[PDB]
């Protein structure tokens, strides 16, 4: 399929903003779309092999997309404003236009003033109620990552090494920490349900992991606190007989 | 040159559900419709050039040039199917023009309500307290605390595949001494039957 | 694969010596589409003439229409010269007023 | 059938001279209205009859987007036909296409139709259903397999009954002054100045649009093919038209033949001797 | 008005 880098990027507005698509080998067309909160992807520019056929979509001059072998796509950023936050996604079709497209995961930029804001996770793990064991025979183990901003997190649960989906469901939104603050830190809980039995297990090992996406090394940082850099934040338990 | 679908659509689990897309243009090609799980990427499901009917396993969508209009019709609805769909107008050339977009909710079937409201702990509590409201039916609704210091998520169904159970869940915390099982949940409105434990 | 080009070297009007009409040359069923075609009177170089876009017929093979003004329809001699990838020299066609 | 609307495209390689060339031309019957050439620095379809001028710049700006893209989709047809056939880069290669829909006298659609050849030979056509393809070689048969999982032809057929008729009717409309309207020929039989024993018959048509006309020479019986000397239709400079017969008689017995003519233009067929 | 899809051969 197609793929797309970084995930998710957060930027400091003035500095510029590369982000790139890989379509499906020997995909003619290529396009890229620009999708705002709560609408439908808006088409932004057309290639067909090298060649950009149309950028009629692009909301300024600011933004330029090449394709130079006709393979790989950069949709470049320069000087980027906090109106060019929104999820860039982009497209490819095997010979031309009106047909089937192949989307990419996309690219979900924000661009803030500043950077002074930006806060990994908090993670913690909350071990199930001996109440809901006796009552229900199933164990829910609970995951809170708090005090991340931006929205830029990826939340995974992960049993005996394995990473699991059966008995997970984390919350499709995050809530506001502090509703007050315009720059309010976040946090998004998980739930991951198991047998009574499994979760007795002391053998058995549950970690929940969540990947947040900040600063990068290039990114300079001059505050007493520690460079709040894309990082892996974890909260680990083990099986509990008791 | 436009186009317009329902902004959202809740149906059951086992259930149908049709969402339906009109357009407006001078030069007709395609209507098509992509599913697109939050931020994720939108994904294929059917291509209606000509009149006629589309039929894919459990989707279909059908095409009538004259009335300028489509619609996308979901059968034996899942949980996984909750998410965006989009319906596509194709003009000629390259440039296709995509809906607003239909969010869908399939709620779940909970066959065996057991609501209850358990308290959790962590490795070191020397930050808060977690409350997990569980087990209840479909048509139960979470809302936010009064208190500005207590968090309440909103619900969502976990699958738990191998025992073939489904259960819905909303999560409590407060780090302040005054915060309570009991107390919780006191803005919403949840069952008469629901389980206390001390 | 190659078609060699089909020639009619005629008029628009049947006229006669004193008075205009114009000196046509319709060269048809060729392929490839390059194609060198000159209008001759008295065996050389009528100054630069007019030319019909290139198009094709159903077959595929390339047609055209070469043409100029004739004003001196006298005793003097006219002739249309092709030249195409398929000839061996230019193909000389001498203006018939009966054909 | 009445009036026809036709597209002609010729995408052409040529090493040495620059990238590929890329020229579209569309007709209503015989008269040329649009014309795109790649060539040009800054190319745009250009009109190219007095009843189109009036169509605004969002047209222009629309058939110049379709030209553009078809200039970049031909480049990469011409290499991928290259690779089919195991070409080199060293020769110049050919991709013809011409489509269109065709009106009936009742002003309905007769046919819809759609033909490419590659290097003035046949290679893929869509069939009379307006459903299927019909791939002269294995080549044509990759590109057939691109085309259907592309709905080329739902997309074509929906085109040739829908939008291709819908805007050749407001053509015939808008050019109603010229275009639906069928000049006659001016018949007459002539001898050339000849020697002894090679005396000839000549029939002759001269000023005629549409250029469909039917000349035959037979009085007694039916000679048909039996010495009759069919010359092709040849143009006139405007929407004029000339063609010509002939017969051999190398003496002197020649009341006894007769000429007809067909032309639509015509209140009835005329009778020459 | 000419047919408004390209497709790669
Ligand atoms: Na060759």
């Amino acid at each position: 399929g197609v793929s797309q880098s970084p995930r998710y990027k957060v930027a400091k507005r003035g500095q510029d903003v590369a982000l790139r698509c890989d379509p499906i080998s020997g995909h003619v067309s290529l396009f890229w779309y620009q999708q705002a909160l709560g609408q439908g992807p808006e088409f932004l520019t057309y290639f067909q092999n090298e060649a950009q056929l149309d950028k009629s979509g692009l909301p300024s001059d600011r933004f330029f997309a090449e394709r130079p072998e006709g393979s790989v796509s950069t949709l470049k950023i320069q000087r980027t404003q906090q109106e060019d936050s929104a999820v860039y996604l982009c497209a490819s079709s095997p010979t031309g236009g009106q047909e089937t497209q192949y989307f990419g995961p996309g690219t979900r930029l924000l661009v803030l003033e500043d950077l002074k804001n930006v806060f990994p996770p908090e993670v913690a793990v909350f071990e199930p109620s001996e109440a809901e064991i006796s009552h229900t025979q199933k164990a829910t183990l609970v995951c809170l990552a708090t005090g991340f901003y931006p929205d830029h997190v990826e939340l995974s649960w992960w049993v005996n090494g394995k990473e699991v989906h059966s008995g997970v469901c984390t919350d499709p939104q995050p809530l506001k920490e502090q509703p007050a603050l315009n720059d309010s830190r976040y946090a998004l809980s998980s739930r991951l349900r198991v047998s009574a039995t499994f979760w007795q297990n002391p053998r058995n090992h549950f970690r929940c992991q969540v990947q947040f996406y900040g600063l990068s090394e290039n990114d300079e940082w001059t505050q007493d606190r520690a460079k709040p850099v894309t990082q892996i934040v974890s909260a680990e338990a083990w099986g509990r007989a008791d | 040159q436009s186009l317009e679908q329902p902004s959202e659509v809740t149906a059951v689990e086992g259930a149908i559900v049709q969402i339906n897309c009109t357009y407006q243009t001078s030069g007709f090609y395609g209507l098509s419709w992509y599913q697109q799980h939050d931020g994720g990427a939108p994904t294929f499901l059917s291509y209606n050039a000509l009149d006629g009917l589309e039929e894919t396993g459990r989707f279909s969508s059908f095409l009538s040039r004259s009335d300028s209009y489509g619609y996308l019709l979901l059968q034996e609805l899942q949980m996984k199917d909750s998410a965006s769909y989009f319906c596509a107008v194709d003009t000629g050339g390259f440039k296709t023009i995509f809906g607003a977009g239909t969010r869908l909710f399939v709620k779940a079937n909970i066959q065996n309500p057991d609501p209850a409201v358990y308290q959790l702990r962590d490795s070191k509590s020397s930050d808060k307290s977690v409350c997990l409201f569980t087990d209840f039916d479909s048509q139960t609704n979470v809302s936010q605390s009064k208190d500005s210091d207590v968090y309440i998520t909103d619900k969502c169904v976990l699958d738990m595949r191998s025992m073939d159970f489904k259960s819905n869940s909303a999560v409590a915390w407060s780090n302040k001494s005054d915060f309570a099982c009991a107390n919780a949940f006191n803005n919403s409105i949840i069952p008469e039957d629901t389980f206390f434990a001390a | 694969i190659q078609r060699t080009p089909k020639i009619q070297v005629y008029s628009r009007h049947p006229a006669e010596n004193g008075k205009s009409n114009f000196l046509n040359c319709y060269v048809s069923g060729f392929h490839p589409s390059d194609i060198e075609v000159d209008l001759l009177k008295n065996g050389e170089r009528i100054e630069k003439v007019e030319h019909s876009d290139l198009s094709f017929s159903k077959d595929w093979s390339f047609y055209l229409l070469y043409y100029t003004e004739f004003t001196p329809t006298e005793a003097d001699e006219y002739a249309c010269r092709v030249n195409h990838v398929t000839l061996s020299q230019p193909k000389i066609v001498k203006w018939d007023r009966d054909m | 059938g009445s009036h026809s609307m036709r597209y002609f495209y010729t995408a052409m390689s040529r090493p040495g001279r620059g990238e590929p060339r890329f020229i579209a031309v569309g007709y209503v019957d015989d008269t040329q209205f649009v014309r795109f050439d790649s060539d040009a620095a800054s190319p745009r379809t250009e009109p190219r009859a007095p009843w189109i001028e009036q169509e605004g710049p969002e047209y222009w700006d629309r058939n110049t987007q379709i030209f553009k893209t078809n200039t970049q989709t031909y480049r990469e047809s011409l290499r991928n036909l290259r690779g089919y056939y195991n070409q080199s880069e060293a020769g110049s290669h050919i991709i013809q296409r011409m489509y269109g829909c065709d009106l009936g006298p009742d002003g309905r659609l007769l046919r819809g139709h759609d033909q490419s050849a590659y290097d003035g030979k046949d290679y893929i056509a869509l069939n009379e259903d307006l459903s299927s393809w019909t791939a002269a070689d294995t080549a044509a048969q990759i590109t057939q397999r691109k085309w259907e999982a592309a709905r080329v032809a739902e997309q074509l057929r929906a085109y040739l009954e829908g939008l291709c008729v819908e805007w050749l009717r407001r053509y015939l409309e808008n050019g109603k002054e010229t275009l639906q309207r069928a000049d006659p020929p001016k018949t007459h039989v002539t001898h050339h100045p000849v020697s002894d024993h090679e005396a000839t018959l000549r029939c002759w048509a001269l000023g005629f649009y549409p250029a469909e006309i039917t000349l035959t020479w037979q009085r007694d019986g039916e000679d048909q093919t039996q010495d009759t000397e069919l010359v092709e239709t040849r143009p006139a400079g405007d929407r004029t038209f000339q063609k010509w017969a002939a017969v051999v008689v190398p003496s002197g017995e020649e009341q006894r033949y007769t000429c007809h003519v067909q032309h639509e233009g015509l209140p009835k067929p005329l009778t020459l001797r | 008005l000419p047919f408004e899809k390209s497709t790669v051969m």
